[PDB]
């Protein structure tokens, strides 16, 4: 009946159209800050000296960018890992030139996303559910942490975090391959397996359930109207689906336990994306993909190239050209 | 014209008297800035018509 | 800039205290089955 | 330049931009919030709050 | 920027034509029930 | 004109979000 | 109290030139039979002014003020060189070495970024004749060199450069090149600047001086892509003198 | 009228010998006895009006003068090109392997 | 192709005498080069001074010529600059400086011959790759 | 002819928008 207890009750209420919760109390403002700053920087921010070499890169629409090329540009290499809030700048003019908004956006977003994952725990508890949906979302979350926070920490500069834009993303990928040979790293290969397999099993499961829908409708109506929200009976025949799939391959390569199946569906891409987030996060400390450059040589010692050496030729061309003005000494050590 | 007739009174030359007229004031004495010189489907800024005024 | 600094400091502190005191206000008991 | 609402802001005392120019030609000036950009921002924000008020009523 | 001038009409019709189609179908669905 | 177009579309998507959430067909049980 | 690195780091003080005590109103006498050097010359800018283009007839625009956006990275320091005595009692400082350039970019009203190579490279500055004492009325006047803001290896965003890079617009293979010549052929400018140093404080005991400086130079022309601006720079200086 | 002055310079003796007034110091490694000691002195004392001027570097030992004579025919002088001598590019022109 | 005595034949000195290493020696030289030298000299370049490489044509123009076993063995003992004007044992590994470069402590006279031999053979197998840098990888 | 390039879009939308309005209203009249 007391003021605080009433507030606590609204915060944690399961009647709010959108659940708030204690994690929401941090999430709502941090995401709003990040979103507003991003929308405005994407449209109107002046160019940013990402690499600290007084060579501003234009990222916003009003400075000659389209949707594909635009980006909020990472903060200056001259700042490195230093905290650069607005109030640390002599002016907004300075803060804009040096990449201030990237830092504001990504810190608020990492906080708000972290709270997003907590909020998934919290509502699950209020509704009497099992709790581990938030564990599934920790795979995408870890991946964002890796490219916005972990990789900058290991390389010493937010200027090497991932730009918030479409082409910026591709720039990050090409530079990453040249320096870490990420294609040749097992954790990236597992990530592709998690993501290709995720797409595969998505299609499989959707096709098998769709294939064994029980006839409930006429040909003139969407079969979707054969299911009513909250009906107790299943809407497909799982034994017919098992009977099809077990014969398509062989019997014991098919699930007939729906719980094991759906757990499988959860586990495969989650685990694969954990590894690929861990791959980024460990190449942050320069433990790179396998190097087989010149591993094969002949009886005399001539190098016999393999596909790995051809990769390396590509990698070199990415190496020698990236940040073409930023390097004064012969090794790009970070 | 008032201003010109005054300068010549004080004994400036024609060049001097006319050189003392501000550009802003001459630019007003030009029919291209007369609001009654347009057309209903002649669209856009006045600079799109006679151009961007650069100098008197 | 200091006005801003101060403002942000107060706003963050405020939201963090909401968060800490909210979870200290008997959060285990706010579920639909066994309450304590 | 075909400016239509710019003069109505100028008319009542808004004369400078956040980028440091004013319409009177004076450079290096701090208009505070109530610049041309701040007045526009205000009308956008106001528009969005009125939008939500309309859904409620 | 020196963009293709038909990009605007391309984009406007690309949005407008199929959207209008969906709206026509939805509204006449609602006046049925 | 291309900036206006890009922002116009983006803004239509945010408005659609509002309607899809607050003005959805409510799910009713059985 | 002599401050250490860990007292300075992160304060901004490392960008400031040493100050002289407000009492330092001496005179440093000059023995033409001796030889002298500046052991350290420190220049610390406080104001960046940029000349506008009035576009019209005989108006000649003025120097408008600018906002610095590159932070506390602007001071020249550790500059040294001969302080000679001429056959007329004038003094000439000849710069030899030092951190004698800083790239700076300031922003004008309207958002135009003006980058510039704030420098005193190859500075030669002279006093009036018959000095015999450096006092709180001594003035040095000199000129220096202003090399291109970017040096010859610099590659523009399409890969074009002077001592490196493409020699054409390779994304426009069959475009007419005549229109692109200004941007395809890089050029290394080398212009002169002018400086006045006005001595206002003198520690007669230690040979330290300090005062005020104004320099005029050209901004960046982006290897001839566009025309430069004229830049006025105001600030404070500090120099230490030594028998050579 | 707009000319790349480095390309233009490759059309001169700079493009075939070691230019005592412009070439980067790493080129003195192509001939014996020149690098680093004499190459250092040479670069520091440029410019030269004639190739013969390098023998009048104060401090040369008689053996250092012998090495220069041996190599005078691999040298040239041309006008100083700002683009090649600014930025300390005669000591490090950004080229490694 | 194979590791024939012709390729294992390298100059012993300036006078023109030669010496034919064994395959044992070559591999031992390669291994010792990797142990003591590759951290700076991988592939025959110099990571900390790229203007000086281990190409035979470069070694030949060095003072003391170093394109032979003797000059290379002397170099690992008393390294000098390229013109020979100064001794650099304090910044370059050598037996003279094995106290400050501890990896040189346990190198015997025969180990030096193998290291020197590998350096002289390897451009005969790889060509421009040896000392050519990334362009040739 | 050096015509106005926004003429095409103005004409197109001038036709399209009001016409779609009317079509929407006519079709939902018919289905009730
Ligand atoms: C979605 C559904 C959910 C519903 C959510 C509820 C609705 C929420 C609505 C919020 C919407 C917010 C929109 C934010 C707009 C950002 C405005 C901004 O950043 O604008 C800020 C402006 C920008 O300033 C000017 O910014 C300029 C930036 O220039 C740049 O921009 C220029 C114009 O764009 C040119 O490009 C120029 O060349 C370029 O450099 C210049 O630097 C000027 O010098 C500088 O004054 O700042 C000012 O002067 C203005 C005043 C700030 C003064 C700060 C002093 C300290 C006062 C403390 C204020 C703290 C805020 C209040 C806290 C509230 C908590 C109780
Ligand atoms: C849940 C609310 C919340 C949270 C957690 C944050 C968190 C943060 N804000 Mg943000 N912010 C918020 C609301 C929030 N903000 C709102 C509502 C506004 C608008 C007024 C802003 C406007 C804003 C600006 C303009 C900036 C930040 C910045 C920051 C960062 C530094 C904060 C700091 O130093 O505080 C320190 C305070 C404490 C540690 C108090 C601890 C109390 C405990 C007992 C941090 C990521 C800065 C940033 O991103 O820098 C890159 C920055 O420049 N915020
Ligand atoms: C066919 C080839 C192929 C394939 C299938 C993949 C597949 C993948 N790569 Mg590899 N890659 C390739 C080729 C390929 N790559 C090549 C050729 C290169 C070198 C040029 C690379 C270089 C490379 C790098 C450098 C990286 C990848 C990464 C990835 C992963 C990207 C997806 C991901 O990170 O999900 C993870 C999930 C997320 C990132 C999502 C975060 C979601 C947040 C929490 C929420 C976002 C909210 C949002 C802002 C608003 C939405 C709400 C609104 C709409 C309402 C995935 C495993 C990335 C990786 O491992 O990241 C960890 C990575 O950084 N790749
Ligand atoms: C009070 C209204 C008003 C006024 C006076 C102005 C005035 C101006 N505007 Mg703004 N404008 C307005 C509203 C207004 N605007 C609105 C609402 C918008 C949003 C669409 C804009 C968007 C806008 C832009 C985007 C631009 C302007 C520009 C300009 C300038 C030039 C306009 C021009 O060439 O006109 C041309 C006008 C016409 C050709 C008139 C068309 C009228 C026809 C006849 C239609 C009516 C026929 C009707 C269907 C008959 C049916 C009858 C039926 C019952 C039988 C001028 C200062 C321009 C400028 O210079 O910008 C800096 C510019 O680029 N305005
Ligand atoms: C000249 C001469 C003489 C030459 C000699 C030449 C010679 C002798 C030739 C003769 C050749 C001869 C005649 C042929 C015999 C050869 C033979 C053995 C062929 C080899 C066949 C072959 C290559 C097979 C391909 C390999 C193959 C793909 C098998 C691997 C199995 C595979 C990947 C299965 C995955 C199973 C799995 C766990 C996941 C499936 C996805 C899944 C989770 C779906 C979701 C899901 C599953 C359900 O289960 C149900 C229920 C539902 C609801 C549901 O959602
Ligand atoms: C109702 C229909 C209208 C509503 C649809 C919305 C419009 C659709 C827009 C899509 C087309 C966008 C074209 C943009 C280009 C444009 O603006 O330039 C306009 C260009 C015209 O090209 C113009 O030519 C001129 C001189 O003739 C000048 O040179 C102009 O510079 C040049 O732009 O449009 C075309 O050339 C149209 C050609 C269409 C043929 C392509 C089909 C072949 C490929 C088949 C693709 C099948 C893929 C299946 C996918 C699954
Ligand atoms: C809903 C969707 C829109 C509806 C369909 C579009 C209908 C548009 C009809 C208007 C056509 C606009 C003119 C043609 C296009 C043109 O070139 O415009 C283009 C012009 C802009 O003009 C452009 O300006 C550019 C620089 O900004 C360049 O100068 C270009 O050359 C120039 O074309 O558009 C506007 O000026 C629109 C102004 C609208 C306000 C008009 C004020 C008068 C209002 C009073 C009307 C009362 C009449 C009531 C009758 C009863
Ligand atoms: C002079 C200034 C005066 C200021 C006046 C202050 C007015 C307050 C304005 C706020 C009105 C709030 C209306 C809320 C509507 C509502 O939800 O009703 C719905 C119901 C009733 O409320 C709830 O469900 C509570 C949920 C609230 C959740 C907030 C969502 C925002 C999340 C952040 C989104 C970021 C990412 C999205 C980016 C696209
Ligand atoms: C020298 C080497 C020595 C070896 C070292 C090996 C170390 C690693 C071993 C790890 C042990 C793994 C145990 C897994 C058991 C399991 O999860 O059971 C849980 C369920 C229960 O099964 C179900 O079992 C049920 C009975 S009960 O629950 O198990 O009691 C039954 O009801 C049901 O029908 C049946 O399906 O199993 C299944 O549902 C199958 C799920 C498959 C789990 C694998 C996920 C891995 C994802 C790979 C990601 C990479 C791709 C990118
Ligand atoms: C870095 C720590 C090095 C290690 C380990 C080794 N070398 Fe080296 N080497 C290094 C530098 C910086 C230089 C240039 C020295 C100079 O100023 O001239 C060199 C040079 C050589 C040379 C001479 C090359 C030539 O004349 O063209 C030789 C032959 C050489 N170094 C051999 C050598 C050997 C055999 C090593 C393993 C014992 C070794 N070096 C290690 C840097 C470094
Ligand atoms: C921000 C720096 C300048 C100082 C701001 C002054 C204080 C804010 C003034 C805003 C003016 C609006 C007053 C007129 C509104 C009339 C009241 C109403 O009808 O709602
Ligand atoms: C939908 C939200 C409206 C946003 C309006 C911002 C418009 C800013 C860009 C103006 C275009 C600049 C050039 C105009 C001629 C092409
Ligand atoms: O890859 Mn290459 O390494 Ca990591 O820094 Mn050195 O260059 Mn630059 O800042 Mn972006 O990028
Ligand atoms: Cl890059
Ligand atoms: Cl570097
Ligand atoms: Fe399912």
């Amino acid at each position: 009946a007391n003021l605080w207890e009433r507030f606590c009750n609204w915060v944690t209420s399961t009647d709010n159209r959108l659940y708030v919760g204690w994690f929401g109390v941090i999430m709502i403002p941090t995401l709003l800050a990040a979103t507003i700053c991003f929308v405005i920087a994407f449209i109107a921010a002046p160019p940013v000296d990402i690499d600290g070499i007084r060579e501003p890169v234009s990222g916003s629409l009003l400075y000659g960018n389209n949707i594909i090329t635009g980006a909020v540009v990472p903060s200056s290499n001259a700042i490195g890992l230093h905290f650069y809030p607005i109030w640390e700048a002599a002016s907004l003019d300075e803060w804009l030139y040096n990449g201030g908004p990237y830092q504001l956006i990504i810190f608020h977003f990492l906080l708000g996303a972290s709270c997003y994952m907590g909020r998934q725990w919290e509502l699950s508890y209020r509704l009497g559910m099992r709790p581990w949906i938030c564990v599934a979302y920790s795979a995408p979350l870890a991946s964002a942490f890796a490219v916005f926070l972990i990789y900058p920490i290991g390389q010493g500069s937010f200027s090497d975090g991932m730009p918030l834009g479409i082409s910026g993303t591709f720039n990050f990928m090409i530079v990453f391959q040249a320096e870490h040979n990420i294609l040749m790293h097992p954790f990236h290969q597992l990530g592709v397996a998690g993501v290709f397999g995720g797409a595969l099993f998505c299609a499989m499961h959707g096709s098998l359930v769709t294939s064994s829908l029980i006839r409930e409708t006429t040909e003139t109506e969407s079969a979707n109207y054969g299911y009513k929200f909250g009906q107790e009976e299943e809407t497909y025949n799982i034994v017919a689906a098992h009977g099809y799939f077990g014969r398509l391959i062989f019997q014991y390569a098919s699930f007939n336990n729906s719980r094991s199946l759906h757990f499988f569906l959860a586990a495969w891409p989650v685990v694969g994306v954990w590894f690929t987030a861990l791959g980024i996060s460990t190449m942050a400390f320069n433990l790179n993909g396998f190097n087989f450059n010149h591993s094969v040589i002949d009886a005399k010692g001539n190098v016999i190239n393999t596909w790995a050496d051809i990769i390396n030729r590509a990698n070199l061309g990415m190496e020698v050209m990236h940040e073409r003005n930023a390097h004064n000494f012969p090794l790009d050590l970070a | 014209n008032r201003r010109v007739q005054a300068s010549l009174a004080s004994g400036a030359t024609l060049e001097e008297a006319w050189s003392a007229i501000p550009e802003k004031l001459a630019f007003y004495d030009y029919i291209g800035n007369n609001p009654a010189k347009g057309g209903l489907f002649r669209t856009g800024p006045m600079n799109k018509g006679d151009g961007i005024a650069q100098a008197w | 800039m200091e006005t801003l600094k101060i403002t942000v400091y107060i706003v963050v502190t405020f939201f963090v205290l909401l968060f800490v005191f909210g979870f200290l206000s008997g959060d285990p008991a706010r579920n639909p089955k066994r309450k304590d | 330049q075909g400016m239509f609402v710019l003069p109505f802001m100028a008319r009542l005392g808004v004369t400078g931009s956040w980028s440091g120019w004013s319409i009177t030609g004076e450079t290096g000036i701090d208009p505070g919030f109530w610049s041309f950009e701040g007045v526009a921002l205000a009308h956008i924000v106001l528009s969005g709050l009125l939008f939500l008020a309309a859904c409620w009523h | 920027m020196e963009v293709n001038q038909l990009g605007l009409i391309a984009t406007a019709l690309f949005v407008l034509v199929p959207s209008v189609f969906l709206i026509i179908l939805y509204v006449q669905t609602e006046s049925q029930q | 004109m291309e900036t206006i177009t890009y922002v116009f579309i983006f803004a239509c998507i945010i408005a659609l979000f509002f309607f899809a959430i607050f003005f959805r067909e409510p799910p009713r049980i059985t | 109290q002599t401050l250490t690195y860990d007292d300075i780091v992160g304060t901004g003080l490392a960008n400031k030139c040493p100050t002289l005590d407000d009492t330092a109103r001496g005179a440093y006498p000059i023995d033409s039979s001796q030889t002298y050097r500046i052991a350290r010359l420190c220049l610390q800018p406080t104001t960046f002014l940029v000349k506008e283009e009035p576009k019209n007839k005989r108006q000649e625009a003025e120097f408008v003020p600018t906002k610095l956006v590159t932070r506390e990275t602007t001071s020249l320091d550790q500059i040294q060189g001969e302080l000679k005595v001429n056959s007329d009692g004038s003094l000439t400082f000849v710069e030899e070495d030092g951190i004698d350039f800083q790239p700076v970019t300031v922003q004008m009203a309207g958002g135009e970024r003006i980058p510039l190579l704030f420098t005193v490279k190859n500075l030669v500055a002279s006093t009036q004749p018959n000095v015999t004492s450096i006092t709180t009325s001594t003035d040095f006047k000199g000129e220096f060199n202003v090399p291109s803001y970017r040096t010859a290896n610099f590659l523009d965003p399409k890969g074009r450069g002077l001592a490196s890079g493409y020699d054409s617009a390779i994304a426009l293979p069959q475009a007419k090149e005549e229109e692109l010549a200004r941007a395809n052929v890089k050029r290394f400018s080398l212009t002169k600047g002018q400086i006045s140093l006005n001595v206002a404080k003198v520690d007669g005991r230690t040979g330290e001086i300090a005062g005020t400086f104004e320099s005029e130079q050209l901004s960046d022309d982006d290897m001839g892509a566009h025309e430069p601006h004229e830049v006025k720079i105001q600030g404070v200086f500090y120099a230490s003198i030594e028998p050579a | 009228e707009l000319v790349n002055v480095v390309d233009e310079k490759l059309g001169t003796a700079y493009g075939e010998k070691i230019d005592l007034n412009n070439t980067n110091i790493a080129a003195f490694i192509q001939y014996r006895g020149l690098y680093p000691t004499l190459a250092k002195l040479i670069v520091k004392n440029a410019p030269y009006e004639s190739v013969e001027d390098v023998l009048n570097i104060p401090g040369l030992t008689e053996r250092q003068k012998q090495i220069l004579r041996e190599n005078l025919e691999h040298f040239t002088v041309t006008e100083v090109e700002t683009a090649l001598v600014e930025g300390g590019d005669r000591y490090n022109n950004g080229l490694y392997k | 192709a194979e590791l024939t005595p012709e390729v294992l034949t390298v100059p012993l000195n300036s006078e023109g005498k030669t010496i034919t290493l064994t395959e044992k020696q070559y591999l031992e030289g390669k291994r010792l080069f990797q142990y003591a030298c590759a951290s700076c000299h991988v592939g025959g370049i110099t990571k900390t001074n790229p203007s000086l490489d281990l190409r035979t044509e470069t070694l030949a123009l060095a003072t003391p010529p170093r394109d032979n076993i003797e000059g290379l063995v002397d170099y690992m003992k008393n390294p000098t600059t390229y013109d020979g004007e100064q001794e650099i044992a304090e910044v370059h590994p050598s037996l003279r400086s094995a106290d400050i470069f501890p990896k040189m402590r346990n190198l015997t006279e025969k180990d030096l011959v193998a290291i020197a031999g590998h350096i002289l053979v390897e451009p005969k197998i790889l060509g421009d790759k040896w000392g050519g840098g990334k362009v040739y990888y």
